[PDB]
RNA sequence: UCCCCCGUGCCCAUAGCGGCGUGGAACCACCCGUUCCCAUUCCGAACACGGAAGUGAAACGCGCCAGCGCCGAUGGUACUGGGCGGGCGACCGCCUGGGAGAGUAGGUCGGUGCGGGGG
RNA sequence: AGAGCGCAAGGGUAGAAGGGGGCCUGACUGCGAGGCCUGCAAGCCGAGCAGGGGCGAAAGCCGGGCCUAGUGAACCGGUGGU
RNA sequence: CCACCAGCCUACCAAACCCUGUCAAACUCCGAAGGGUCCCAGGUGGAGCCUGGGAGUGAGGGCGCGAGCGAUAACGUCCGCGU
């Protein structure tokens, strides 16, 4: 059969991948401290009673419904309606 | 010149082509609807004229609807036409390309080297009315690794430009002998 | 890590402590700045040992 | 020029070598010099 | 409001020349004087301390004012200091002092200079001002021969409110400078 | 024979190939044009040889364009060696050819001139073909 | 160029937007919500006195009881290029509590 | 309720860029001064502060133009839910509903909401 | 916005994270709703409330670090301490 | 072929820009059919939900399009949705 040489590698490795994205979509409801998006960048900017932390996150800061936003010249954007 | 014209409804494109008939559409600042042709005197007239010279479609609504082309969209596989656009003329400022006609045979040709052309077609802004039917222009005596390019061609009065013209019209390069293999060494 | 070691920081007056780290290629000789104690108000903290 | 080490200025002359007499305005006061 | 020579006339020779001959209907838009820079770039303290920075304030210290010190960008391996903390002299003249600068320029600073054919023309930016220097330093009045090390050059500036090259030219010859020409 | 200069990634995944062409339909260039009917690669090799082929078949002619480009490797691993194991050698470079795409065109010959060497040199081609004119494509950046 | 959203830095809840000019201070309180505004106060465009500074502090002196004249506690200050001088109004006295 | 300037908000570049013209009787800007508050890693350039006879140059405000940059129909091809084929294979066709990209005509030098100072 | 954003990559970034100085030490303690993630055990997000502070006139943010690597259950025992 | 420094000059090669076509899993101005998912409503089905005891499972294979590996070889292999 004839095994001699073989050219091995070194490359093979990924990553426990973290589950990133919108959590909490629009039209949803939130108790506050709920997390709308989990993102590593700033894709989703803090919206209206929607609050930011380290790790780049929007969640919740009442109880009422995820409103989307979009914003050209300053980005994009996730909100929480009041609901009084 | 002279073609048949249809006008065209909500007819399923497909079968329209795989009956005997081109589908086509128009479009004039305001006036747009769609319309359609025979293939095999469509093709012959395309031929000829298409976006060079001008079409004149006499159309079942009582008329005879005088346009250009513009555009050749196919199917790319098989590559062939398959519907495509027309211009309605009038009088007003339109660019267009026109045909040139590289006329004489240089030094650096017959020299050896050969027009390796840059262009067939120049795009121009024109009234309707001027109709450069070709500019049949110059190429006197272009040199090998010599070129020309700008508003170095002769332009039909009127008939202005629409480059820079800076873009090189054409030039004349080096063959390719044998001593190319040679080159493989 | 070990090295540029680590080190917890004490109060004075006896006890009181929290839980950081240091450095030691930066001339740095006391480590000493604020901090809170469990009893009572505001005080500095020393470093100290392990 | 305000701050406040700021190396001054002061009236300089320029007794040059023409029999000259300018009238100048610098941070050393004795200035004499050529043309 | 401390006049001198060059600052009165400015006033005189340049105001009806420069209008009468280019035609400026404005009083705050004629071809004025802006601020006058200079600059030394030594590539020298590399380490040297602000012993070489004592040569530094000296240069600023015969001009007058107090000297502030840049410093530089990034990576120049293939000539030493890098992350860039050398030294960078810059001075920047408004009109009293600059007018001192300028005035001490054409009446001393010019002449000892052995071989002066006249300044250097072709070096005007085009979108309208000038910028050269020198070499020889201690040309200058308040230094003698003890202050400098060696030898040491120095690169001027001018900034003006000329927006083509004649009429920055004459208003060189309303504020009078020795050209080459 | 033509290649990149070493660039990104070395190894990179063959794939299946569809049939849209993506683009480069018409002549534009020379006057005669060699396009292709069979979804294949084009191999330098082979280009190298049409090339020439052509070139060769009409001594001190004129200019002869290659539109498309070979630059895919050939993942090709050793021999009798067991699987498994690293993924291959970049090898062979080659080009995707989905038909309906310009690959040669030739300008200034005779008419038979251009046949023949589209011919012969397409003939020497990983496939067989199609030789068009130039005209009713015109109007295309 | 002091744009930096020192808006946003005092865009917690309730502005109120002032700028000056060569010679008139432009003090005006406004609320967004929909983006209306409310209350003024000019120290040259009020046909007040000619003297930048004391007028501005009498004029914001003036505004500051307007606003509690007309329902006001505490707002944000909106001020661009300020380098803080308070414009000893600094609507400090202003109800607000500005300084 | 209106025609103009200013402090300021909303859409997101059909608002930006650029040549032309422009208005200051109030607003606005340069500009007058650098001694009192303040500060330039140096300059009163910038922020700062007390202030005129000028100016409308710039900054800016407004109008015209499309020249850059922006948006961009219509048609038809791509690609494809889901449904049936045909070829050893590399792949190809019919059905239905969805429906781009690039381009073609055309269009664009803004839209609007607030609060004061003017007639 | 193509540079710097400590170090690999990716997202992100001047309407600042970058870069300058002043001040300081919240690289807090006692907690912690409601979440991300999820076979378990781990890891990851944070207002808020009390204390008592640092900055700023304030408005305000501060429970380290632009973000994701820089790590080790338990048993054993050393350590200062109640 | 002159210098305080200049000037004009090629079928050599070549920074960039421009025109002429084009390439891409780790390029993206654009970006669908789909898909995921939060509310309005139909939906009565060995649906779905909640505690609770007993499990058995954890070698799979085939077929279709979808990507990798392989040579666009293997009744080859390793995943995805589907059967």
């Amino acid at each position: 059969a004839h095994k001699k040489g073989l050219g091995s590698t070194r490359n093979g490795r990924d990553s426990q991948a973290k589950r990133l994205g919108v959590k909490r979509y629009e039209g949803q409801v939130v108790r506050a401290g709920n997390i709308l998006v989990r993102q590593r960048g700033t894709r989703f900017k803090p919206g209206k009673n929607v609050g930011m932390g380290r790790d780049f996150t929007l969640f919740a800061l009442v109880d009422g419904v995820v409103e989307f936003q979009d914003r050209g010249r300053l980005g994009r954007y996730v909100h929480v309606r009041p609901l009084a | 010149y002279r073609l048949k014209a249809y006008y065209r409804e909500g007819e399923k494109p497909s079968a329209l082509r795989r009956a005997g008939k081109l589908p086509g559409v128009m479009y004039n600042r305001h006036l747009n609807r769609k319309v359609y042709v025979d293939l095999v005197e469509f093709d012959k007239v395309f031929r000829q004229a298409s976006i060079h010279h001008v079409i004149v479609l006499e159309l079942p609504d009582g008329q005879s609807l005088p346009t250009l082309v513009r555009q050749v969209n196919l199917d790319k596989r098989r590559r062939r036409p398959e519907h495509v656009d027309f211009f309605v003329l009038s009088d007003e400022p339109v660019e267009m390309y026109v045909p040139l006609r590289f006329v004489g045979t240089p030094a650096g040709v017959r020299a050896g080297g050969v027009l390796q052309e840059i262009h067939r077609d120049i795009l121009v802004k024109v009234s309707p009315r001027n109709i450069p039917e070709f500019i049949e222009v110059d190429v006197s005596g272009l040199e090998i690794g010599d070129s020309l390019h700008a508003s170095d061609l002769k332009l039909p009065p009127g008939v202005e430009l629409a480059v820079s013209p800076e873009e090189t019209i054409a030039a004349v390069v080096p063959p390719e002998d044998v001593e190319k293999l040679a080159e493989e060494a | 890590v070990r090295i540029k070691l680590l080190l917890e920081c004490t109060e004075c007056k006896r006890r009181n402590y929290a839980t950081e780290k240091n450095k030691r290629n930066t001339p740095n000789k006391l480590e000493l700045r604020k901090y809170c104690p469990w009893c009572r108000k505001h005080t500095v903290h020393r470093e100290v040992k392990i | 020029m305000k701050e406040g080490i700021h190396p001054k200025l002061v009236p300089a002359r320029i007794i040059c070598g023409c029999g000259n007499v300018i009238e100048t305005y610098s941070t050393k006061p004795e200035i004499y010099v050529e043309v | 409001p401390l006049d001198v020579a060059l600052k009165r006339k400015y006033y005189e020779e340049v105001r009806p020349e420069l209008i009468r001959r280019f035609g400026y209907q404005n009083v705050w838009e004629v071809p004025r004087l802006e601020k006058v820079v200079i600059n030394q770039g030594l590539g020298e303290a590399k380490e040297d301390a602000r012993i070489l920075e004592k040569a530094a304030q000296e240069l600023a210290l015969i001009t007058g004012q107090k000297p502030a010190v840049t410093r530089a960008k990034k990576s120049i391996s293939n000539f030493k200091l890098r992350k860039g903390m050398p030294i960078g002299l810059r001075v920047t003249l408004r009109r009293d002092r600059m007018w001192i600068f300028l005035e001490k320029l054409l009446n001393v600073a010019l002449p000892r200079i052995r071989d002066f054919r006249g300044l250097n023309p072709n070096s005007f930016d085009g979108r309208g001002n000038y910028n050269l220097g020198l070499r020889e330093q201690l040309i200058f009045p308040e230094i003698t021969y003890d202050m400098v090390d060696a030898l040491r050059g120095m690169d001027i500036a001018v900034v003006t409110t000329a927006e083509t090259d004649e009429e920055a030219r004459a208003l060189l010859e309303l504020l009078g400078f020795p050209f080459r020409k | 024979m033509l290649m990149p200069r070493r660039m990104k990634y070395r190894k990179q995944q063959r794939g299946r190939l569809k049939g849209a062409t993506k683009g480069g339909d018409y002549v534009a260039f020379g006057d005669y044009g060699l396009v292709a009917l069979e979804p294949a690669w084009i191999t330098a090799q082979q280009i190298e040889a049409a090339r020439v082929a052509m070139v060769r078949h009409f001594r001190r002619g004129g200019k002869i364009f290659i539109r498309i480009f070979p630059d895919k490797p050939y993942t090709k691993k050793p021999l009798e060696v067991r699987m498994g194991k690293g993924k291959g050698n970049v090898e062979g470079y080659v080009a995707v050819v989905k038909p309906g795409r310009v690959m040669f065109e030739v300008a200034g010959v005779t008419e038979e001139q251009a046949m023949e060497a589209l011919r012969i040199a397409g003939h020497k081609l990983p496939i067989k073909t199609k030789i068009v004119r130039r005209d009713a494509y015109d109007e295309a950046q | 160029k002091f744009r930096v959203r020192n808006r946003i830095k005092r865009t917690g809840r309730l502005r109120l937007s002032v700028f000056r000019s060569l010679k008139h201070i432009y003090a005006q309180i406004i609320d967004d919500e929909k983006g209306v505004t409310l209350v003024s106060a000019s120290s040259l465009a009020l046909k007040l006195k000619g003297n930048k500074t004391e007028v501005a502090r009498q004029v914001g002196r003036a505004l500051a009881e307007k606003a509690l004249a007309l329902g006001i506690k505490q707002v944000a200050f909106d001020r661009g290029p300020y380098k803080y001088h308070g414009r000893v109004k600094a609507l400090a006295e202003g109800a607000r509590e500005g300084g």
